[PDB]
RNA sequence: ACGAGACUCUGGCAUGCUAACUAGUUACGCGACCGGUCGGCGUAACUUCUUAGAGGGACAAGUGGCGUUCAGCCACCCGAGAUUGAGCAAUAACAGGUCUGUGAUGCCCUUAGAUGUCCGGGGCUGCACGCGCGCUACACUGACUGGCUCAGCGUGUGCCUACCCUACGCCGGCAGGCGCGGGUAACCCGUUGAACCCCAUUCGUGAUGGGGAUCGGGGAUUGCAAUUAUUC
């Protein structure tokens, strides 16, 4: 429960390493989509004293909060909560961890140029997604 | 450094490239009998004391 | 009974009921010791004890208050205080010890029996406020 | 920039702390962090603790001014 | 009883500078429980003196696009800072108050001066008003940029920076200002 | 003169009603209290574990302050600040939805009655617990 | 119930004070009682339009305001009355809207 | 003599006066304390508390110091007020913009081959940068759980005008479905319970909570037609 020397540097998600400095609620937020209000829920209802600080940080704390960050049906959560609903080209529902199998989703550049789609064409560019109108008018990238 | 008292009398008028001092006629208190003339910066009034480390300067004259 | 003549600042107003009562100032349902911005107790306490707490000795008042801004209410609560406690001690009791308290607040300050005139003023177009005007292009 | 502070439960808040900042005369939060080198907001949460263990005299609180002063 | 918040006692003030305490004033009948009154003293002239010092201060540290339209915020961080004087100093606030207009109130300053020329500076006299005005001024940038970024709290840095001016002390950046200008005054004759 | 209901803090008024109904154990929570987004001007999630109660004596002071006010006006009241980062902050309203929810839940437990032209009102028995937990907290320090 | 209310309207203070009084002395003349003149807030209605048809020179504007006082008249009495007061030639502008409940 | 001034609305004292049932505090119980306190309000109800009327009031009128001792200027007591703010603004004129404001108009393309015109499916909706009005900030006078509670001009169901505000039950975090109704209007939202602030929550000098400024999915209301998730 609490423990005055728990402190570790380093949390585990494909052996790489991540800062273990910030306080909990927010020592979560290595984690790509835990943080923001998504972290602080899952502490608020994880029903533990909110608190500990970083070097109260237990094992077992961090092996709750890897299970419930697995599957968002821990407390009944929806999978619009996480940054990833259904999946595009294929038929899943959830976020996956570590880098090369989501970033792989993420580009979505030449599909949309076989269709001669607008979207794929402006994210072939890095251009602007909000639809910023450009004119002159930008003090950003050149100077 | 010698200190000594001076207390406005009279208000000459207003002097400065914009505005900036007034020219104003000062008597020491611990003489009452010498008038001298300051250009004062700020707003003065007419009979305010003031602790000086000048007791013989003057200004641009008209 | 009903001698309640104003009391105002801003377009915020108070109304000072006064009666033969307990001696408890009531500001619509609370006391004058708690009041929504928690700071300006003093600024309500200040008539009573300047003028003395002894005064009060079974009156009770009861401001009505209603307008915009709780400061802006404030100045006007007290100086309708001040105007009941003149009208109760102009009705009957003497005027000497009246002259005393009335020169002893008007030396504490001038914004408790007589109003201030100021209102917001109006704003001008061409500019984004009444005396402000926009930059100029070169 | 470069956030790196101290976040480790060690001989630094109970000792040279609680032997430090009750024979000082004026404690605050800042005042505790800035003559003991330690964290601001530790500092804030160790002084909430030690008065609900109750060896301070409070005179007002405030998110920025919270007034300790000696008691015991 | 007219003590200041009702806590720091107004009988006790000696500003000693012979005949200037109606131009800095905390004993006068206008001083009042708080430092809030609204403003009425900006509207005409010599008036301004009159104000309550406690007010010019709680509209002084009350500046920069960030508070204008917070004096509620002023007057609780006045109240903050004076009972934090009241325990470092084991003094009344009021005391170490005047004896820091008494010394940061600058005398000499350097103004150009003349119809036809634009060379130099002459040594001016700052009057009494011009000079708690300015000196307020510099207590409270200092007291602003003491606590910016920082991680020292208001009330505090705007503390040491009162306490370090009112006795006197050249550590203040109020007391390096009022140097300052007394050393261009010496060198701009 | 025994003790009126507004003559305590309300801050610790509020409070002590809102022990009372943490003490009485009576009240029902959903299952949709922590998945939802619960706000448009609050851009943090609750760090309190307790905002429901909270939420339900706020709801429950206001109806004795107010008659004939129903829903959709206390989620003006729990509206606020909108910063939507360039874009100058407006005043957005709350969640419509916990309050409704908040009044659902103390909906029909003789705290809350329904009126007949809309809106709602308070039974007495509900007024008579509201002035107990005013007396408690008076005589806490204010009737001693 | 025969309370009949008279809710007249008009742009001008003057024309509008004059009709009530001619309508107050009408009702005076006969054996009615009457309530005196409740006079509704005046609507103050702004138009504030750019005075250069094409935009160009100072941002200069024309603010037109339009003042619409109303006043009401309730009295105890059969519209009939009313009415026959009524035939006194009504100021121009000032209208009237008849209330019968 | 025109202009300025004067004028008019006014901001600001109507405690005096015509006077409200679309305004409002106090003569007896409605749910509580041996006399005190409710905007579901108590039987009873007076213009003080909001609107909008007539008359009054402020004049450098009063005192003091200056002044060619005048016109006037500066201080002071009373007083609500001793410079409240704006629309009107001259003689005379421009080669300043508008023929893309107009069913007010001058030879050229336009003489029916009619730069939109019936239908209407792209267009001032482009990227390398220069101080064009402005936008949220760089933080601890503070964004931040939420406690308490105070606004004023207004705008509001309607001629090829659905769509305007908008008091509850059910559901739906997000917009919204049906109903009993409230609104031509101070009657309905409204007591604009609002909103800035009233500082009990992690916050401590950072890339996390100052700084949504830069990703992909989903409910969807006015919109046949949101393609630059334009806008919830």
């Amino acid at each position: 429960l609490v423990i005055p020397e728990k402190f570790q540097h380093i949390l585990r998600v494909l052996n790489t390493n991540i800062d273990g400095r910030r306080k909990i609620a927010f020592a979560i937020t290595a984690i790509k989509g835990v943080g923001r209000r998504y972290a602080h829920v899952v502490l608020r209802k994880a029903d533990i004293d909110l608190t500990k600080r970083a070097g109260e940080l237990t094992e077992d704390e961090v092996e709750r909060v890897i299970t419930i960050m697995q599957n968002p049906r821990q407390y009944k959560i929806p999978d619009w909560f996480l940054n990833r609903q259904k999946d595009v080209k294929d038929g899943k529902y959830s976020q996956v961890l570590a880098n090369g199998l989501d970033n792989k989703l993420r580009e979505d550049l030449e599909r949309l140029k076989k269709i001669r789609a607008h979207r794929g064409l402006r994210h072939f560019w890095g251009l602007r997604v909000r639809g910023q109108h450009t004119k002159t008018t930008g003090r950003r990238g050149r100077t | 450094q010698p200190i000594k008292l001076a207390r406005v009398t009279k208000v000459l008028g207003r002097t400065g490239s914009q505005g900036q001092c007034t020219q104003v006629r000062v008597e020491f208190m611990d003489d009452t009998s010498r008038s001298i003339i300051r250009n004062v910066k700020g707003p003065v009034r007419e009979g305010d004391v003031l602790t000086l480390l000048e007791s013989e300067r003057e200004a641009r004259r008209l | 009974q009903s001698v309640q003549v104003f009391g105002r600042k801003k377009t915020a107003t108070a109304v000072a009921h006064c009666k033969r009562g307990n001696g408890l100032i009531k500001v619509n349902g609370r006391p004058l010791e708690m009041i929504e911005p928690r700071t300006l107790q003093y600024k309500l306490l200040e008539p009573v004890l300047l003028l003395g707490k002894e005064r009060f000795a079974g009156v009770d008042i009861r401001v009505r208050v209603k307008g915009g801004g709780h400061v802006a209410q404030i100045y006007a609560i007290r100086q309708s205080i001040s105007k009941a406690l003149v009208a109760y001690y102009q009705k009957y009791v003497d005027e000497a010890s009246k002259k005393e308290i009335k020169d002893i607040l008007i030396q504490y300050d001038r914004t408790l029996l007589v109003a201030d005139p100021r209102r917001c003023e109006s704003k001008k177009f061409g500019g984004p406020g009444a005396r402000a005007r926009y930059q100029k292009s070169y | 920039d470069k956030l790196n502070n101290l976040v480790l439960f060690d001989k630094a808040t109970y000792d040279k702390l609680c032997k430090e900042v009750p024979n000082y005369k004026l404690i605050t939060p800042a005042v505790v962090s800035e003559r003991l080198k330690i964290r601001g907001s530790l500092a804030r949460a160790a002084l909430q603790e030690l008065l609900s263990k109750g060896l301070i005299k409070l005179v007002s609180k405030h998110r920025a001014q919270v007034i300790y002063t000696r008691n015991t | 009883d007219i003590k200041l918040f009702g806590k720091w006692s107004t009988d006790d003030v000696q500003i000693n500078d012979i005949s200037l305490q109606d131009y800095i004033a905390v004993k006068e009948k206008y001083a009042k429980y708080l430092p809030h009154s609204a403003g009425r003293y900006a509207a005409k002239r010599f008036r301004k003196a009159q104000c309550p010092i406690v007010e010019r201060l709680t509209n002084s540290m009350m500046m920069h696009g960030r508070n204008n339209g917070k004096k509620l915020m002023t007057v609780r961080i006045v109240k903050h800072a004076f009972e934090i004087i009241h325990l470092l100093t084991g003094e009344n606030p009021l005391q170490v108050l005047v004896n820091a207009i008494i010394n940061s109130g600058p005398r000499e300053d350097s103004t150009r001066i003349g119809r036809a020329g634009t060379v130099r500076r002459q040594a001016v006299d700052v009057s009494p008003l011009r000079r708690v005005n300015q000196a307020i001024w510099l207590l409270c940038t200092g007291a602003r940029e003491a606590a910016f970024r920082n991680i020292k709290t208001i009330a505090e840095c705007l503390a040491d920076e009162l306490i370090n001016a009112a006795k006197g002390s050249s550590n203040s950046y109020a007391i390096k200002k009022k140097d300052e200008l007394e050393r261009v005054a010496k060198s701009n004759r | 003169p025994g003790v009126t209901v507004k003559d305590v803090n309300q801050q610790e008024f509020v409070r002590a009603l809102a022990a009372f109904l943490k003490k009485s154990g009576k009240l029902k929570v959903p299952e949709w209290v922590d998945t939802v987004k619960l706000a448009k001007h609050k851009e943090l999630a609750p760090y309190d574990e307790n905002w429901f109660y909270t939420r339900a004596a706020s709801t429950a002071r206001h109806l004795y302050l107010r008659g004939g006010a129903g829903v959709g006006s206390m989620t003006k009241i729990y509206g606020g600040r909108q910063r939507n980062g360039v874009m100058p902050s407006h005043f957005s309203r709350g969640s419509k939805s916990v309050a409704r929810r908040v009044l659902q839940a103390l909906e029909g437990l003789k705290m809350v009655e329904k009126d007949q032209d809309g809106g709602r009102k308070l039974t007495p028995q509900g007024q008579r617990d509201l002035d107990r937990i005013a007396g408690q907290v008076a005589a806490a320090n204010k009737k001693h | 119930i025969h309370r009949i209310r008279i809710t007249l309207t008009s742009r001008n203070v003057k024309s509008l004070e004059k009709v009530c009084a001619d309508l107050i002395r009408g009702a005076k003349e006969k054996n009615l009682k009457v309530k005196g003149p409740v006079r509704m807030p005046t609507k103050t209605l702004r138009i504030t339009t750019r005075k250069t048809p094409c935009g160009e020179g100072s941002k200069t504007w024309d603010r037109f305001q339009m003042r619409i006082h109303k006043r009401l008249i309730d009295l105890h009495s059969p519209s009939e009355i009313v009415k026959q007061i009524t035939s006194i030639s009504i100021e121009p502008g000032v209208e009237v809207e008849v209330t019968i409940a």
